[PDB]
């Protein structure tokens, strides 16, 4: 009863009220629902007057709650230098750890309180402490990006090449976040510029992945491998064209990155840049000498997405206009399916096969009539599309246009010589599906063109 | 599954004989098509993501409507990624072409019907104030566009249909005749340009009788 | 709306639990974390004075670059000003993530003011600015303001005048003539009973002063 009245008052910070409870007979170290003593709540709010009277009148300075957090941990996380110095003078555990394994130096470096960092190190804090993740306080300082904490930790004896469970180094966290001020300092003290984590990524990989041109140039000046390969087989040039950082792509290429490097999937930077849609990067990769026709078919995915500018550049550098994929489908098929009039005009003008069929037997005119792209059907027939071609179901472009119900395209097909008398594998004609579905508008045109 | 059936019926009535794909949320994606019942694993569903290899989905056969079978497949949540062209291909047992489409997950959003529809008579001129809430457990609240339908009670009632601008969940209707029962219902869809899709089902109707001018 | 406000606070203090309230009725706490590998990962717990511990619904939303923002909106009925609110974010295993004790009245983040009107005064006054408080916001008499006098040509940051609490208009001095000035007003809850952060700038209103 009286103990719960103290922790409720210590949380509200009534200094004059608390001193009355401590003298009447309230337990100084009462257990909360989460097992937090009143000293915890006082160190969190930052009431220096309550913190001192608790320790002077006897209190648990090394108390551990249900999460493992100690009173010194709370004062180091919030950043109360006045309370931190009071706890340490009253016999606080300078190197305590919670359930995560975070020491007071870990939390102070992550939040970035340089005054609290220097006081803990001067009191006897292990600069190379490792938590459950295996990272030093320099890792937490490099991930957050505090320059002065990094300079202090390295001066006391931090491990510049510390490795955590995932294999990351302090240089990895700094290159992945984007703080060049600490990257140069880490490299000045002596960092492995080509460190490899469990995923095989180097600091140059994480830097080019985020887009920090300033860090990429600094890493390369300290001897970074421009063609490093990770577990996925991707170079820093892969990560650069994957995200589209033109400044990094141009720097890596001049330094000697391999524009034809293949990853585990089978993709060079060009297949990533053309898929992501970066006209600026695709032009630069092809100038240095990217293989425009490699395994992966970038012209297929480019014409499928609708990057008209990229499809033009790919063909202008010598891409195969009649390339084949897994389904033996040309890029003209996807362009006519997605309904891109401009790309269809570009592919056909570069020499696309207008009567090409896939494994199922569908031609670009088959796909264009099923979707209903009137503009594309017009252009395809102008280049010599087979108006009476059939697939494995025996369906002509007139068969598909009638089943989906496109009157304008049936008008164009008949103008180019569509055969209404044709039968499919079931025996039905173009006029048969018009009655099976229930469209008298389609039957009006078919019945006049069948006889004459 | 109980709500998936009601949602598939709305799309099938709009556009039969074609492959229909919809997503309640960006994470999931379901594609189905209604085909006439064959007494005779007949089809194979193939999908491909950006910078990823071709994979196959599990096909499910379910009979519905009158003498029809609805083949549907639910793509894995991990393979779904929005703002990416998804190439779909349905191939027959022999290798015949059934369907071929390239869709974007963010463009085939089918939201749920809105709830909390409340109609009130305004003291000014005799208008009606409608207030509704977005569909339950749906992200991107600020990007939902609505559409209310003012139906006339007697005879064929479809006099008024007002489009609501995205972000607001209430409107004040005007030009209603007195001594007439108007029934209201609100639609929902994801607004352009980053998101597209189809109109959702109508909310639970709310009827109100107007006084005499 | 809420997204634009949260982005300002994250830029001020990342890696830290941030709680704000647009109006006295509501309260939203969020935090942006880098790690995404491995929604039910964390549990949000809050407790009022002389009240039992309760848990809030956590929502996961991706934002920024390869980051996820876990945010929770406390119930409007549980919101109470001038009361210590103990918050604790616990991991799935039971590990400590965040622990803070804040007062709702001290983390107020108001909306931008509206109705900014600039007028040229014929008297010794220079320019007369009149604005209105943010729409539908309580405690009107306790809002403090700050106007920004920006210079038209080049880098404009000449003057920033603090307005006394309670008044929504000011008469500016020490401005050069024949210069196009752009004005915008800030808003925050004045000390000591209320604390918080500066709100976003209002819609700018430009006016040119005579010679």
């Amino acid at each position: 009863d009286l103990g719960k009245k103290l922790l409720k008052a210590a949380r509200a910070g009534q200094d004059d009220e608390v001193r009355i409870l401590m003298a009447n007979g309230a337990d100084v170290n009462a257990t909360d629902i989460w097992d937090a003593t009143p000293l915890h709540l006082a160190a969190l709010i930052g009431h220096l007057e309550i913190v001192e009277v608790l320790l002077k009148n006897g209190a648990d300075v090394n108390a551990s709650d249900i999460t493992g957090t100690t009173p010194l941990h709370l004062a180091a996380t919030m950043g109360h230098l006045e309370i931190v110095e009071v706890l340490l003078k009253y016999g606080a555990d300078v190197n305590a750890y919670d359930l995560n394994g975070a020491t007071p130096l870990h939390l102070a470096a992550r939040m970035g309180h340089v005054e609290i960092v220097e006081v803990l190190l001067k009191y006897g804090a292990d600069v190379n402490a490792q938590d459950a993740a295996g990272g030093t306080p320099l890792h937490e300082a490099a991930r957050a990006g505090h320059l002065e904490i990094v300079e202090v930790l390295l001066k006391y004896g931090a491990d510049v090449n510390a490795v955590d469970a995932a294999g990351g180094t302090p240089l990895h966290e700094a290159a992945r976040a984007g703080h060049l001020e600490i990257v140069e300092v880490l490299l000045k003290y002596g960092a492995d510029v080509n460190a490899v984590d469990a995923a095989g990524g180097t600091p140059l990989h994480e830097a080019a992945r985020a887009g920090h041109l300033e860090i990429v140039e600094v890493l390369l000046k300290y001897g970074a491998d421009v063609n490093a390969v990770d577990a996925a087989g991707g170079t820093p040039l892969h990560e650069a064209a994957r995200a589209g950082h033109l400044e990094i792509v141009e720097v890596l290429l001049k330094y000697g990155a391999d524009v034809n490097a293949v990853d585990a999937a089978g993709g060079t930077p060009l297949h990533e840049a053309a898929r992501a849609g970066h006209l600026e990067i695709v032009e630069v990769l092809l100038k240095y000498g990217a293989d425009v026709n490699a395994v992966g078919t970038p012209l297929h995915k480019a014409a499928r997405a609708g990057h008209l500018e990229i499809v033009e550049v790919l063909l202008k550098y010598g891409a195969d206009v009649n390339a084949t994929d897994i389904w033996d489908a040309t890029p003209l098929h996807l362009a006519a399916l997605i309904g891109h009039l401009e790309i269809v005009e570009v592919l056909l003008k570069n020499g696309a096969d207008v009567n090409a069929s896939d494994i199922t037997g569908t031609t670009p005119l088959h796909l264009a009539a099923t979707m209903g792209h009137l503009e594309i059907v017009e252009v395809l027939l102008k280049y010599g599309a087979d108006v009476n071609a059939y697939d494995l179901n025996g369906a002509t472009p007139l068969h598909l246009a009638a089943r989906m119900g496109h009157v304008e395209i049936v008008e164009v097909l008949l103008k180019y010589g569509a055969d209404v008398n044709a039968q499919d594998k079931f025996g039905k004609t173009a006029f048969d599906i018009s009655i099976d579905n229930g469209n008298e508008d389609l039957a009006e045109i078919l019945q006049a063109a069948a006889l004459e | 599954d109980p709500k998936f059936e009601s949602k598939a019926a709305l799309l099938a009535a709009r556009g039969p004989e074609e492959l229909l794909c919809f997503t309640e949320r960006l994470e999931d994606l379901v594609c189905f098509w209604e085909e006439a019942a064959s007494a005779g694993g007949q089809y194979s569903f193939s999908y491909q993501l950006e910078d990823e290899p071709w994979k196959l989905c599990r096909l499910h056969q379910a009979p519905t409507a009158r003498g029809a079978v609805r083949f549907w497949c639910s793509l894995p949540t991990a393979d779904t990624s929005s703002f990416v062209p998804l190439e779909l291909r349905v191939t027959a047992a022999s290798g015949a072409p059934r369907y071929h489409r390239v869709i974007h997950i963010n463009e085939v959003v089918l939201l749920d019907a809105p709830v909390g529809l409340v109609a009130r008579l305004a003291d000014e001129s005799g208008h009606v104030v409608l207030r509704w809430l977005p569909p339950p457990e749906t992200p991107m609240t600020s990007h939902i566009r609505y559409e209310v339908d003012v139906s006339a009670g007697q005879g064929a009632g479809s006099v008024q249909r007002v489009e609501i601008l995205e972000g607001r969940t209430e409107c004040v209707l005007s030009n209603l005749r007195g001594r007439t029962r108007y029934t209201f219902a609100v639609r929902a869809r994801m607004a352009e340009p980053s998101f597209g899709g189809f109109w959702s089902a109508w909310s639970e109707p709310v009827s109100l009788l107007t006084p005499s001018d």
